[PDB]
């Protein structure tokens, strides 16, 4: 399992997503 | 060369017919001259006084004539043989090839051959087969004038007239091809779906190209003839055609084209994009003694009343092209089957090198295969016609998902998706693949499975490696900013607090500003 960190158009950090 | 060699074993056989007829025309006049002959001797026997040697000589004439209608009517045999061969090779080899070449090419396959080397087949086989009914109508003079029993023309003429006739009936009425399908000029990549109240356009053409027939023939359109639908599917639609109905038939080649057509509706199995329609065409030759029926008919057609039921449109227009070669199965959609994936994978990557410059590669079909087949994906694999377009694969149908790409892609991303910039259809594992073991400043540029209207994201790593994605970017927002200007001016903010653009090289190893410098605003 791996994540990815989430920034919007502005740059600034959204969350993170995690994937199988 | 495969197609080489097909193609010079017909222009012999052309060649031969031809010639055939040509053989005959001068075998009849040497005939004609014979007869002559025999009758001045036949009734100058009287005046030889020399009288033996004249007597034998006329029935020695006899039999070199009987002989020589024996072999004119052997030859027209076997050239109708010949001619019946090198016609059903045209009509139901080719020219069946044509059509299938034109329905690939309706839906964005490889362009159409032009018309006119069948064009030439057509009318040489045509111009012998009105010689041989000439050749006939002669022979049928000289029996007048002179029969005996057992005479051959007269065995024979019923027979070959009628086999001529035939023949040239079945040719000319399979010439009659619709060369140009039906099609909206403001949606020309758009074949086959057609909008009420909007301007279509259709081409017919006469292969057998004969001068007499210039300006002669009158071709009438008729929409849904013969359409056992309007009665056996509840809720069937009926239009008229707004607009002439009529046009002749003008040459170079014999045609008509019907521009300013138009669809009217008249005053639920089916959808309304899953309802097949059919435009048919009708003509009728008539010289004295000599009457044929023309018709032919368009490819099946969708009939919208709203520009934004044409993708969905267009999805039913690739199904049927994709998996059907006959112009009439309007109860398609009742019971649609499956289609492979190697057949939707060509179909799709057609869909992006009609739309752009660049189709599909392997890399971006086997993802999208993943998503219509799963991770057993074969070529064989079949897709329902319920998972390409109607169902929720997500909360979204697969095709409309690929379209709306196909719109941001046209009006947004034409030369990044040109000059091969963007991944595009890449797995999320496939992405961690590429992008771990990389630069840290690496990135790639994809479509997202998330979003129905069609956006772009880029993922890049960063050594802690981290993975870091941005938020995707809409039309809504490339209209107000370009995305190649998005690239260069992106900002995150570093553990220095100082704002840094972390795409630094696009994958491989690209610098940002030599990948996009060119698209650059400023």
């Amino acid at each position: 399992m791996w994540s990815v960190f989430i920034h919007g158009h502005d740059g600034s950090n959204k969350g993170s997503k995690t994937y199988t | 060369t495969v197609m080489l060699d097909k193609q010079k074993e017909l222009d012999s056989k052309v060649r031969n017919v031809k010639d055939k007829v040509m053989c005959i025309e001068h075998e009849i006049k040497s005939l004609e001259d014979l007869q002559d002959e025999y009758d001045f001797k036949c009734k100058t026997l009287q005046n030889r006084e020399d009288q033996k040697q004249e007597q034998l000589l006329l029935k020695k004439m006899y039999l070199m004539l009987d002989n020589k209608r024996k072999e004119v009517v052997h030859k027209i045999i076997e050239l109708l043989n010949v001619t019946e061969l090198t016609q059903n090779a045209l009509i139901n080899d080719e020219l069946v090839e044509w059509k299938r070449r034109q329905q690939s090419a309706c839906i964005g396959g490889p362009p159409n051959a032009c018309l006119d080397q069948l064009q030439n087949w057509f009318t040489i086989v045509a111009e012998s087969l009105q010689q041989v009914r000439q050749q006939l109508k002669k022979l049928e003079e000289l029996e007048q004038k002179y029969t005996y029993e057992h005479d051959p023309i007269t065995k024979n003429k019923q027979v070959l007239w009628d086999r001529t006739f035939s023949l040239f009936q079945q040719l000319i009425q399979s010439s009659f091809v619709v060369e140009r399908q039906p099609c909206m000029p403001t949606h020309p990549q758009r074949p086959l779906v057609l909008k009420t109240g909007v301007q279509f356009t259709v081409k017919l053409r006469l292969l057998v190209k004969l001068q007499e027939l210039n300006y002669n023939l009158k071709v009438k359109v008729l929409f849904d003839k013969d359409v056992n639908e309007r009665n056996t599917v509840k809720g069937f639609r009926k239009f008229n055609i707004l607009g002439t109905h009529t046009k002749v038939m003008n040459m170079g080649s014999l045609a008509a084209e019907f521009r300013h057509l138009q669809l009217k509706e008249q005053k639920g199995p089916l959808i309304v994009t899953e309802e097949l329609h059919s435009l048919s065409f009708e003509t009728q030759l008539c010289q004295p003694g000599l009457v044929i029926d023309l018709e032919t008919t368009s490819l099946p057609v969708v009939v919208i009343s709203n520009v934004s039921q044409l993708p969905s449109g267009w999805a039913s227009i690739l199904w049927y092209n994709m998996l059907v070669a006959e112009p009439r199965n309007l109860s398609f959609f009742l019971t649609p089957p499956c289609a492979r994936w190697a057949q939707l994978s060509e179909v799709l990557s057609w869909q992006f090198s009609s739309v752009t410059k660049r189709g599909l590669n392997v890399d971006q079909l086997n993802m999208l295969g993943e998503k219509l087949l799963g991770p057993n994906a074969s070529p064989d694999g079949l897709i329902p016609w319920t998972r390409f377009c109607k169902e929720n694969i997500k909360n979204f149908p697969f095709w409309l998902w690929i379209e709306s790409i196909l719109e941001l892609i046209k009006k947004h991303l034409l030369p990044l998706w040109n000059d091969g910039c963007i991944m595009g259809f890449i797995s999320k594992e496939r992405e961690r693949a590429l992008l771990k073991d990389q630069q840290p400043g690496t990135f790639l540029l994809r479509f997202s499975e998330s979003s129905r209207e069609g956006a772009i994201t880029f993922t890049w790593v960063e050594r802690s490696p981290d993975f870091h994605a941005v938020e995707p970017y809409t039309k809504k927002e490339l209209s107000a900013v370009t995305f190649p200007d998005i690239i260069r001016n992106y900002k995150v903010m570093a553990a220095e607090n100082i704002p840094e653009n972390p795409l630094k090289y696009l994958y491989p190893n690209i610098d940002k500003d030599h990948a996009f410098g060119k698209y650059y605003s400023r």
